[PDB]
RNA sequence: GCCCGUCGCUAGUACCGAUUGAAUGGCUUAGUGAGGCCUCAGGAUCUGGGA
RNA sequence: GGACUUUUACUUUGAAAAAAUUAGAGUGUUCAAAGCAGGCGUAUUGCUCGAAUAUAUUAGCAUGGAAUAAUAGAAUAGGACG
RNA sequence: GGAUAGUGGCCUACCAUGGUUUCAACGGGUAACGGGGAAUAAGGGUUCGAUUCCGGAGAGGGAGCCUGAGAAACGGCUACCACAUCCAAGGAAGGCAGCAGGCGCGCAAAUUACCCAAUCCUAAUUCAGGGAGGUAGUGACAAUAAAUAACGAUACAGGGCGGGUCUUGUAAUUGGAAUGAGUACAAUGUAAAUACCUUAACGAGGAACAAUUGGAGGGCAAGUCUGGUGCCAGCAGCCGCGGUAAUUCCAGCUCCAAUAGCGUAUAUUAAAGUUGUUGCAGUUAAAAAGCUCGUAGUUGAACUUUGGGCCCGGUUGGCCG
């Protein structure tokens, strides 16, 4: 249809950004970057709708030409920048942090971190192989290119970043028995650590998982995020650390706190 | 581009239009509660069929189906909230027999009469609209409020309505003058 | 049959009938209030049992 | 009545981050006006069907003074 | 077992002997034929106004003895012209023939209604208003 | 008692029918063929073989 | 990694799975249709729960079952194991 | 091979004779954009989806193309066809299936208004622009809540157990209470307004702030009241009413149903087990080919590891807590 969308309805907009229905005809469309547009979160939601520090869009332009915000890293001024899963958002003011990472209920939650844990990051690397000059590069599901990599980095592998520099240093491997974190269907959220990893050749390995409550699930290959070792990750997960509660689970404990 | 405002009905209609058995009867639970429509009794059962057949359908799962207790569960918490099932009765079979009156019997404009402090059950309706009586500073104008039994405590008037501590009123004030 | 029989007569009795006028009642109440007037003019006090009841008596 | 409001570290952040719609509401911003939204918009128009100064223009319509 | 294959794998001759066999429900074939749109001097629409050609009374069919008033209608947006019921005590004196006239069904799905041999409309509104709306002298009508 | 058909009146519907009948759309032979595009040339000029 | 695999239907479970709609939980929009809010203190500079669940079912994928209903196998052995 | 961004009969050259089809090809129809979905509630179904979201197609009808990352773009160009405007007659210009508004068509559908405040979008970009979008107006489309009254005293009367003191209340003088519909300082609301929420001042007794719409023979709830008419006029979805006491018409009265709504027409779903897989019917009511063969299709007897033994630990519920 003559080239490329700009616009983006509501109730076109990702569920999991929580955006009312009725505060107009629109969600902010991110734009393009780092992270998959359906698979990410752009800053006028988190500084607006989530963490509610502005209350219009006209404010949140308004926070961000003061070079306030920072990605990864980076000034970063796009209103609708796609912002997505493990980055990491420095705020000048109120030195605040957050890595962006899933509740259970598949949304994005707002997790605060260390100044040590914000200048840190991984990538579920996603194609490794030669190029120019035969120079090796790794290149991961945050859309960024790493040179020169351990020939041991296959693929399917989590990997720290520094980013204050791009090099990595350590790199988890994909194997059974580690730390993972679903980034996708709606088991989106849960978490841990291997069952094992049907091969089916011709496409879609499946991935075996077992939460830390000995409860089994399934999910993608594509959408697995090895994240380490057992109980001992490489970054801070958030609360409640993903382990399915039930419906009856989630309202016993919701009446649980029941005194004022 | 708008999004779709949602809407729904409120009220069933009888099907044979003309049962003066249940035409009469309709009437006697109208002029009883003080209702103005034969609609405002169509209303009520509607959400009653609405209860059984949610309520109907989960005694057909086996007996204490994962969902059949959750939202078994819930439902009987929401309507002994109100006071229409009795504490008694919170296991779900006798959801099912919740006959009409009960719910009627746990309005406003009912309770307010059998709190005394209605002369009739129509000096009721016609206090409730009139900037009279409220639960907390929360005036209700509405006689359909279904009193949740735990607000039923409070229920003394208002604290402008010239019938429970205020000003004099409006056509009083210059009958005295 | 026939299709062209005549018209004169259009009108013929509405036009003839004594037009007695409308003649004025109390203002009778509404909704709830005159629902409730059912209420008790139907179930409060029976209006006959010699047999079973009328609700519009003409001559009996 | 409930609503909500904000107070500012200063007042010259507020009267740099605050729409200027309040500042009108306030006296701490002038209401000076402008043409009713479609009135430029016409102006626009035919401003587009010139070409240039405009002021050259001017000179070749009262050169028709002979022609 | 008298009758349908009762197979699992027969399910292609069901639907085909349904198919074939719902033909003769009328509403089925009248709905697919489109006789609606082809017969049936209305649009298929809900009304149509027209004009009237001349007022007509009509001998009532038996064992009734009256004389039916009625008009000539020739409906604008389909040139064809219909015959239709003026019903109420007179109504016909409102009727002015050429003047300009809404006309609906009976109720009857066609099948003209009563003792009054084949006319299956009636007038609803004479010269834009309201029929009954002069009958009852709420209104009045206009010039022409 | 019931009842059938021709015959006659009024009205309505659809059928058959000279008019090699009319109309509206969808394709389409043959014939003619606009235009832009591609291309062989062209060379008002305008320049360093090019435009 | 190598070598070689009779073909199906059916049923299980599961993944993949847009929102709004629907079913439906939570929440007292003064009630209700709705909405996805809101609820708490120290109401002096904050505290905090949320935004569920269900649903796809024909086809494709994945997986457990071997009853039911098919296909194929050694008869001119041109069979089977070595 | 050429062309394409690239696969490919996409195109060409050469060669071959293939490809689909009763398991419905091919053709025709469509008052046909597809879907998410909507209506109808035993279920199985039946019907609908132009229409807020996704996808597609189009910009009067075709075709062609420039620019460009992206268009066979039309609020771009070019040509033809149709439509059609201005003129000094030489020429020039137009494409609302954008917003509004107009003609036409019809049963059928609103303002030529306000703003970038929100929602988002674009640019060189915090600023500009945005009939996207939002604001009001129009607006019984639908949907929710629910005013048109509420308490007395009395008076004959009933009945509770002579009226006494308990109200059933039917009362044709009464009675002090209450209130928003409206109106309106004000603040709130808003981009600026408007309403709503809140609230001074006003603002209810029958002349009102006065509820309707249908109906009262049957189905079907409510009179064989009165007057009119006299197979006339008219009613009547259907059975039927009127030809001189009309339970049906025209009215007055009284009465019923629903009630800020209610009637009518058209379609549609339920009822409908009258489309029947669930689930029909076929001797005589509609319906077994005159008869047998018979391809497709549907269907199709039985018999192949059953039975016995060891183990593991799971989930309800019991006696205990
Ligand atoms: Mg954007
Ligand atoms: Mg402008
Ligand atoms: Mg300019
Ligand atoms: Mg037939
Ligand atoms: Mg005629
Ligand atoms: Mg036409
Ligand atoms: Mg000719
Ligand atoms: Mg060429
Ligand atoms: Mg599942
Ligand atoms: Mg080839
Ligand atoms: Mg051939
Ligand atoms: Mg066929
Ligand atoms: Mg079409
Ligand atoms: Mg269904
Ligand atoms: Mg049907
Ligand atoms: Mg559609
Ligand atoms: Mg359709
Ligand atoms: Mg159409
Ligand atoms: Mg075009
Ligand atoms: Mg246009
Ligand atoms: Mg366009
Ligand atoms: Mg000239
Ligand atoms: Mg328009
Ligand atoms: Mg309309
Ligand atoms: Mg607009
Ligand atoms: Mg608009
Ligand atoms: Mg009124
Ligand atoms: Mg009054
Ligand atoms: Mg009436
Ligand atoms: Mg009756
Ligand atoms: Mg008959
Ligand atoms: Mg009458
Ligand atoms: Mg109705
Ligand atoms: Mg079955
Ligand atoms: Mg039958
Ligand atoms: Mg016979
Ligand atoms: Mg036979
Ligand atoms: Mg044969
Ligand atoms: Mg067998």
């Amino acid at each position: 249809a003559r080239g490329p969308k700009k616009h983006l309805k509501r109730l076109a907009a990702p569920h999991h950004w929580l955006l009312d229905k009725l505060s107009g005809c629109y969600a902010p469309r991110p734009s393009a970057g780092p992270h998959k547009l359906r698979e990410s979160l752009p800053l006028i939601v988190f500084l607006r709708n989530r963490l509610k520090y502005a209350l219009n869009g006209r404010e949140v332009k308004a926070i961000l030409m003061q070079r306030h915000v920072k990605v990864d890293g980076k000034v970063r001024t796009d209103t609708t920048y796609p912002a997505g899963f493990m980055d990491v958002i420095t705020l000048d003011a109120t030195n605040e942090n957050f890595r962006l990472v899933y509740d259970v209920k598949g949304r994005f939650a707002v997790h605060r971190i260390t100044d040590e844990e914000a200048s840190y990051k991984l990538g579920k690397v996603k194609k490794v192989q030669l190029g120019k000059k035969g120079v090796p590069y790794v290149v991961t599901h945050d859309g960024r290119t790493i040179r020169y990599p351990d020939p041991n980095i296959k693929v399917n592998d989590t990997v720290k970043i520094d980013l204050a520099s791009g090099k990595i240093t350590d790199f988890i491997k994909f194997d059974a028995g580690k730390l993972v974190y679903v980034t996708g269907g709606r088991n989106l959220g849960r978490i841990g650590t291997i069952v094992h990893k049907e091969r089916h050749d011709g496409g879609f390995d499946l991935v075996h998982i077992k939460d830390s409550l000995d409860n089994t699930f399934v999910t993608r290959l594509n959408n697995v995020f090895v994240i380490g070792e057992q109980g001992k990750p490489y970054i801070s997960l958030p609360k409640g650390k993903g382990i399915k509660l039930s419906i009856a689970e989630e309202r016993d404990r919701r009446r649980a706190q029941q005194g004022l | 581009p708008r999004a779709p405002r949602t809407y729904s009905k409120t009220y069933s209609t009888p099907k044979r239009p003309y049962e003066s058995s249940r035409l009469d009867a309709e009437l006697k639970l109208a002029g009883e509660f003080g209702l103005k429509n034969k609609k405002e009794i169509y209303r009520i059962s509607f959400q009653l069929s609405k209860i059984r057949r949610a309520a109907r359908d989960l005694l057909t799962r086996d007996e204490k189906d994962p969902k059949r207790l959750f939202e078994g569960n819930a439902l009987i918490r929401r309507l002994v909230r109100v006071g229409v099932l009795s504490e008694d009765k919170k296991k779900l079979d006798y959801v099912l027999a919740l006959k009409v009156e009960d719910f009627l019997e746990r309005r406003l404009q009912t309770q307010v009469y059998k709190l005394g402090l209605a002369k009739s059950v129509h000096h009721a309706r016609v206090l409730i609209t009139q900037r009279h009586i409220a639960v907390g500073k929360q005036i209700v104008n509405i006689p359909s409020f279904m009193v949740r039994l735990d607000s039923e405590k409070h229920i003394d008037f208002a604290p402008t309505s010239p019938f429970g501590g205020a000003r004099p009123g409006r056509v009083a004030r210059r009958n005295a003058a | 049959a026939k299709v062209h029989g005549s018209l004169a007569r259009a009108g013929k009795v509405k036009s003839q009938t004594p037009k007695v006028e409308k003649t004025e009642k109390p203002k009778k109440p509404k909704g709830r209030a005159y629902k409730r007037l059912l209420y008790t003019r139907r179930f409060v006090n029976v209006t006959l049992v010699n047999g079973k009841r009328r609700m519009n008596p003409g001559p009996s | 009545s409930v609503g909500f409001g904000l107070v500012y570290n200063s007042v010259a952040e507020a009267k740099k981050f605050e729409p200027t719609y309040r500042l009108v509401r306030y006296g701490l911003a002038e209401k000076v006006e402008k043409a009713s939204r479609q009135q430029r918009k016409q102006k626009k128009n035919r401003d587009k069907k010139i070409f240039g100064t405009g002021k050259r223009l001017a000179k070749k319509v009262a050169r028709r003074n002979a022609d | 077992g008298k009758g349908k294959p009762r197979g699992l794998n027969s399910a292609r001759k069901l639907r085909v002997h349904r198919r074939n066999n719902r033909w003769a429900e009328n509403n089925y074939k009248k709905r697919l034929l489109g006789t609606a749109f082809k017969s049936s001097p209305f649009g298929g629409s809900s009304h149509a106004k027209g004009i009237v050609l001349e007022k007509l009374g009509i001998e009532s069919k038996q064992p009734n003895s009256a004389i039916r008033k009625c008009v000539r209608v020739q409906l604008i947006k389909n040139g064809k012209k219909v015959t239709a019921f003026v019903p109420n005590d007179g109504c016909l004196n409102f009727v002015d023939e050429n003047d300009e006239v809404l006309l609906a069904g009976f109720g009857r799905k066609g099948k003209a209604k009563g003792d009054i041999p084949g006319v299956r409309f009636k007038v609803v509104k004479v010269s834009g208003v309201s029929l009954l709306a002069l009958w009852k002298e709420k209104k009045e009508k206009p010039r022409s």
